RNA sequence: AACUAAUCCUAGCCCUAGCCCUACACAAAUAUAAUUAUACUAUUAUAUAAAUCAAAACAUUUAUCCUACUAAAAGUAUUGGAGA
RNA sequence: GAGCUACCUAAAAACAAUUUUAUGAAUCAACUCGUCUAUGUGGCAAAAUAGUGAGAAGAUUUUUAGGUAGAGGUGAAAAGCCU
RNA sequence: UCUCCAGGCAUACGCGUAUAACAACUCGGAUAACCAUUGUUAGUUAAUCAGACUAUAGGCAAUAAUCACACUAUAAAUCACCUAUAACUUCUCUGUUAACCCAACACCGGAAUGCCUAAAGGAAAGAUCCAAAAAGAUAAAAGGAACUCGGCAAACAAGAACC
């Protein structure tokens, strides 16, 4: 829908259903377009806050909402709200982050922490690598835990999960036969009757 | 199989065989009270009672004695915020009676298993 | 037996059930036709059990445990279907060169539009079939006016769309 | 009557943008250019009213002559109906005879 | 007598008088369908 | 006062109006008003034996997925037919007339499973 | 000392310029009481547009409607109950 | 646009009891119609209700499907009827 | 449990979830209770009841119905059986709920057929008071059309004659 507004809460969640009802017709939010190639901030990076209440500090990127050009920093751009409030109990005060726009932060050079601008470039294999304009160096892609919470290395197969070796076994022998033809041959079914002529039109 | 063409049959033709099946069914708890042998199913609208017999006997190795079916009309009375009717889909219900005196009953899924005297003044103060 | 329509009795009542990843297309391609034929039914029985549990949860008004399991199975079955289709598609091209399994043609209907017509199977040739002959694949001259009106109506919609895009760019450039 | 309860956002106008700075240039193309081009040829607009002016009835008839054969059915039906209405007003009605 | 009840419903009559096959039977009826398609009607016929 | 927008089904109308819900026919009606089922018209499920099968619905998260390469007519031809022709051509025992030797089929008539027009379902 | 109310800016739209088009949208279903997997029973626009209206009525007649390059020759030659 | 109404075509249906006879006869229900009076008048109802009245084996009444269309159709002629 | 009222049950046509349980108490019922309202879950099972249901070519018909006998009458009146050809064992599909339809409405209206007439189905009064005027019913001394345009209406009458 044209009137959908992207927000902090995940799309499809209970809160998102409440904020975006089918009958909501609020004004659009104007967003500068950034090409998929040009985007250079990814979760797990370290950035520097150029301006704001928390200007000068550095933090880790924990979320990125591409639609709004948003980047969320852990423990920064913070306000206070009670969580778990009920009819009787107050709740427990916590610190809540607020999103920052992409132009409000800069990437930090890993070797010596300092703001640096970067340019995309191709390596020998051609795979794109971020390169710092000043003191040219490659900023490696950070590693981030999976959203679903699965850890592949620690994962242990259950009763209904195929083993890795079994999954990669190759049994296909290319041949000019349909799946139907092969199954009948293997299973031993024998049929000799043939369809009469049919007119297609 | 559904949403597919069947070869036209004429005198002396082969047997019709479907190697991969497109029909998916679900077992439901009876709303009313039914005999011990009977079981209920929800099946696609294109399935026949003959198909259900072969489906259970061959895929699931279950002996079947009889089958009956009905079509249930889905409601078209509720309206959306623009006052347009919402349609609940029509579906098909099947009743299957087991053979050889066998009995079945639906399993039990989801088995489970401040100080009144000083009012309004924060206790934090030690003075 | 009927016990296969339900999960392992131990799991009943549990809040979560661990599951792996769904089959990707590339992994399936390595497997043979006979293996895929068997793999279909293994997935099928898992699908029926998951559909059964989903309906029962609604009846009891409780959340379905680990609902993401259903989506994985449905994705896996779709990938199996296309992989088999890819093999058939290539084989048909080599032996016949046709790009579609079902015969058809391009024809004009009585309203003046051009539509693809899919053929049906018949026991007799077309010129002897009186029910088929009543169907008309031509347009008479009173339809020409409506053909022009459709073309012009489509032209208005396109002009408004391009005009709107240009105006939106003006706002963006001003803002940034 | 009801009035705004707040001031509208300010309007800022740049008086030295390219369009404003160079307005009028080449309006003397003929007299200073040996009369190879007439200033009317510098005008941009609809094909049927470049370097020409008329009343509404004249404008309607002139539009039909230039692009009448390239028009949509419904637009042409409305143009023809406007002409006949204007014809009867300008030739049969009014204070002065 | 009291008026206001002239509609005595009958499905066989309704489909024969205003139905799809009836509209296509004559060129005038075919043009009825074309007008409703150009307007964009969701219901072309009974 | 009739509803023009809802679907026309057999639950509606008088007794004499009936139509199907999309199930395929399995037999024929004769005169004398008797239904006669045909056995070959009833679909038969071909179910394989699943004893000793190693594959299961789900896969491990540690299994590497592969780069996607959809199969094409060129790829199938090279893997299956190209090697045999190459060897025969070197020996010189190749001619256009005997392409059937390598698996070519001139026409689909006579085959139980015809590739065009398709005469079998999924 | 406030209820009922009121304040708002962008969703889109309008007129031109430019340009022919090649958009003809998974599976399945539909001309049968459309959207019902197979035989019954054949299938096919239109002879000249009229009237309102102007002529202060009305009867011959009445620009556009009923399109063929702009500017001029020119509201000129011609036609008309020689009158609109 | 003939699902109301006017007339027609095809296939169907209903008519108790009593007296006469042997019937467009009689008394009077069902059913069809609508004489007279009061109430009602934004009414229960854009023509009704309460009583009282006419016919009731026939030119009777009723159901289902089909036909005739406005320069026209239909009419036991009221210039009636055709949503 | 008591007091009183007296068209009910099925089928056809039509309608299209109004059906049943739970939960809500906003909107709907012209008010409450309770739901006919809102949300969620459920439901109607057929080779016999009902619908649809494609072998071919020839040959041939004097004699109604009504208890059909008697009996007449007039309006003159519901495929079978034979001759040849061909086939040579079968059950799938669809309808099935309800306090319901046409009348702007939970409208004192209109609505076909079979069985039956209370064994089926129902409730005229929210509470109180006992004025005028208005509407409907019943009773009335003596007189009996003197009323009125007119015996209109009513009556313990419901009859006769003439133009
Ligand atoms: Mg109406
Ligand atoms: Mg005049
Ligand atoms: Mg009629
Ligand atoms: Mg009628
Ligand atoms: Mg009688
Ligand atoms: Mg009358
Ligand atoms: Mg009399
Ligand atoms: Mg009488
Ligand atoms: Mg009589
Ligand atoms: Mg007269
Ligand atoms: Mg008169
Ligand atoms: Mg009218
Ligand atoms: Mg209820
Ligand atoms: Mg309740
Ligand atoms: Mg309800
Ligand atoms: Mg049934
Ligand atoms: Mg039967
Ligand atoms: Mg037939
Ligand atoms: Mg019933
Ligand atoms: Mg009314
Ligand atoms: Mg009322
Ligand atoms: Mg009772
Ligand atoms: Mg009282
Ligand atoms: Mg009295
Ligand atoms: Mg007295
Ligand atoms: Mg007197
Ligand atoms: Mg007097
Ligand atoms: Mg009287």
């Amino acid at each position: 829908s044209p009137f959908y507004r992207y927000g902090m809460s995940r799309p499809g969640s209970i809160a998102d259903k409440r904020k975006n009802p089918p009958w909501s017709r609020r004004r659009p939010v104007v967003v500068e377009p950034i090409s998929d190639e040009d985007w250079h901030l990814f979760c797990g990076d370290m950035v520097e806050i150029l301006e704001g209440k928390d200007a000068g500090k550095q933090g880790k990127v924990v979320q990125v909402v591409r639609q709004r050009n948003w980047v969320v920093l852990e423990g920064l751009n913070t306000h206070y709200r009670y969580i778990g409030r009920t009819k009787d109990h107050r709740g427990t005060m916590i610190a809540s982050e607020a999103p920052l726009l992409h132009h409000q932060v800069k990437l930090v050079d890993p070797v010596d922490r300092k703001p640096t601008e970067i340019q995309w470039r191709f390596t020998e294999a051609g795979e794109r690598v971020r390169v710092s304009t000043r003191s040219g160096r490659i900023i490696p892609k950070p590693e981030f835990p999976r959203a679903d919470g699965i850890v592949p290395e620690t994962w242990t197969d259950g009763p209904k999960d195929t083993s890795v070796e079994d999954a990669l076994e190759r049994t296909y022998v290319p041949r000019l036969k349909t799946l139907e033809e092969d199954v009948m041959e293997a299973m031993g079914i024998q049929e000799t009757r043939r369809f009469k002529k049919v007119y297609w039109y | 199989a559904r949403n597919v063409l069947y070869p036209l049959y004429q005198l002396g033709g082969p047997q019709l065989r479907v190697f991969r099946t497109n029909f998916f069914i679900q077992l439901v708890r009876p709303g009313t009270a039914q005999p011990e042998d009977t079981v209920q199913f929800r099946i696609p609208m294109e399935m026949t009672r003959v198909d259900l017999r072969n489906y259970l006997e061959q895929i699931y190795n279950v002996p079947v004695a009889a089958v009956r079916t009905r079509v249930q009309h889905g409601s078209n009375r509720r309206r959306d915020h623009k006052n347009v009717r919402i349609k609940k889909p029509d579906y098909k219900v099947a009743y299957v009676q087991l053979a050889h005196g066998q009995t079945f009953t639906f399993p039990d899924l989801f088995p489970e298993k401040s100080d009144l005297r000083c009012p309004g003044i924060p206790s934090w103060f030690g003075l | 037996g009927l016990e296969e329509f339900f999960d392992d009795p131990k799991n009943w009542g549990e809040e979560k059930v661990k599951s792996g990843a769904s089959w990707t297309c590339q992994q399936l391609r390595n497997k043979s036709n006979e293996d895929l034929h068997k793999l279909w039914y293994v997935l099928l029985k898992e699908r029926n059990m998951l559909l059964t549990l989903e309906q029962e949860a609604k009846r009891q008004r409780l959340p379905m445990p680990s609902p993401e399991r259903l989506e994985k199975v449905v994705d896996s079955m779709d990938n199996v279907d296309k992989v088999v289709q890819e093999r058939e598609d290539a084989l048909r091209l080599l032996q016949t060169g046709q790009e579609k399994p079902r015969p058809g043609a391009w024809r004009r209907d009585i309203f003046g539009r051009i539509v693809w017509h899919k053929f049906k199977q018949w026991p007799i040739p077309w010129y002897l079939n009186k029910r088929y002959n009543r169907r008309r694949f031509f347009a008479m001259p009173y339809v020409d006016r409506f053909i022009r009106l459709r073309i012009e109506k489509h032209a208005r919609i396109e002009a408004r769309k391009r005009s709107l895009q240009k105006k939106k760019e003006k706002i963006l450039h001003a803002k940034f | 009557a009801f009035v705004r309860l707040t001031l509208p956002p300010p309007k800022v106008v740049d008086r030295w943008n390219e369009k404003r700075a160079l307005f009028g240039v080449y309006d003397n193309i003929g007299i200073l250019g040996n009369f190879e081009k007439h200033p009317k040829e510098l005008i941009k607009g609809p094909v049927w009213l470049r370097g020409w002016r008329g009343n509404e009835l004249q404008r309607c008839v002139r539009k039909k002559k230039f692009v009448g054969n390239r028009m949509f059915i419904e637009d042409l039906h409305n143009l023809n109906k406007r002409i006949s209405y204007l014809y009867k007003h300008f030739n049969r009605h009014g204070k002065y005879r | 007598r009291a008026r206001g009840n002239e509609y005595q419903p009958s499905n066989i009559k309704r489909k024969h008088k205003h139905g799809w096959v009836r509209r296509l039977s004559t060129p005038a009826g075919v043009q009825v369908i074309l007008r409703r398609m150009l307007k964009g009607r969701k219901s072309l016929s009974h | 006062g009739a509803d023009r927008m809802s679907k026309w089904t057999s639950k509606r109308g008088p007794r004499t109006f009936t139509k199907s819900r999309g199930a395929k026919k399995t037999g024929i009606y004769t005169s004398d008003r008797k239904f006669v089922q045909i056995k070959e018209m009833v679909p038969e499920f071909v179910v394989p034996d699943l004893t000793g099968f190693k594959l299961k619905p789900y896969v491990n998260y540690r299994a590497p997925a592969g780069i996607d390469t959809p199969l094409t007519a060129k790829a199938l031809f090279q893997e299956t037919v190209a090697p045999a022709i190459e060897k025969d051509f070197k020996e010189g025992t190749f001619d256009a007339n005997n392409l059937e030797k390598y698996g070519f089929e001139p026409t689909q008539e006579g085959k139980l499973f015809q590739l065009y027009p398709k005469n079998f379902p999924r």
